[PDB]
């Protein structure tokens, strides 16, 4: 995922 | 939550803790949510959009701790995961960042209200508190930007609502923040929501009633000067919430 803040929780790369 | 206070679920009894189960059996925390009726938890679409499989998710109510049990807590599966069809994400801003989770226990039951489990009232149409109003946020999100684990105990803090005019200033968010969003921050930039707090409540006392005014949605960093937390303006989404529940 990514640790780039509020909005980015539980994200998937690609 | 950066700064603020450790709390317990009796102080925040509408708070829902949402986790995702992974293949292999590990469970990680995803986001917060709020109980708006016994069968419905409201959260943010961005928390689920990349893993939109309702079977993956576990919702707890009456839970004060991230990885230990709280007396009175109740565990749920997601019967229906409803994301907003017009959700999108820009570099910073998230749009239509709102989601509904219909919850059910393994027995098919919805929440049972108790001292540690209660619903939060929705706002009325076009009725938000005045800028400068103090409101509370709750969550298990990061306490510092250097944290790689979430806190074990639930936190809350108090922030002040910021006008749209102020939040659209060039050193704030300019035109990236819209009228369907509410900004809130600490005048000293010492306390704020952070990653992991998304989906959780911004609660304001509105006409003597604790009201779900906002949902934690986005922001540049955490407790960064001139960079408020940005919240989904729940009062704009009442027709969507009503049609989907």
């Amino acid at each position: 995922g990514n640790a780039l803040g509020r909005g980015c929780e539980n994200h998937r790369c690609l | 939550i950066i700064g603020g206070e450790f709390t317990t679920i009796e102080n925040q009894p509408w708070f829902a803790a949402i986790y995702r189960r992974h293949r292999g059996g590990s469970v990680t925390y995803v986001c917060g949510g709020s109980l708006i009726s016994p069968c419905w938890v409201i959260s943010a679409t961005h928390c689920f959009i990349d893993y939109p499989k309702k079977e993956d998710y576990i919702v707890y109510l009456g839970r004060s701790r991230l990885n230990s049990n709280t007396q009175g807590e109740m565990k749920f599966e997601v019967e229906n995961l409803i994301l907003h069809k017009d959700y999108s994400a820009d570099t910073l801003a998230h749009h239509n960042d709102i989601a509904l989770l219909k919850i059910r226990s393994k027995e098919g039951r919805c929440a049972q209200p108790s001292r540690t489990i209660q619903t939060i009232a929705l706002p009325s149409m076009y009725n938000d508190p005045q800028f400068g109003t103090s409101c509370e946020i709750t969550g298990f999100g990061k306490e510092q930007s250097t944290d790689y684990l979430y806190p074990e105990q639930l936190k809350m803090t108090v922030v002040k609502l910021i006008s749209h005019r102020e939040c659209q200033q060039p050193h704030y968010y300019g035109s990236e923040v819209t009228t369907k969003m509410l900004c809130a921050a600490d005048p000293q930039w010492k306390t704020d929501s952070c990653q992991g707090d998304s989906g959780g409540p911004l609660v304001c006392s509105l006409q003597g009633r604790m009201t779900l005014t906002g949902i934690v949605s986005w922001g540049r960093g955490c407790a960064l000067k001139d960079k408020p937390g940005v919240y989904t303006r729940v009062s704009h989404f009442l027709p969507w919430i009503r049609s989907h529940t």
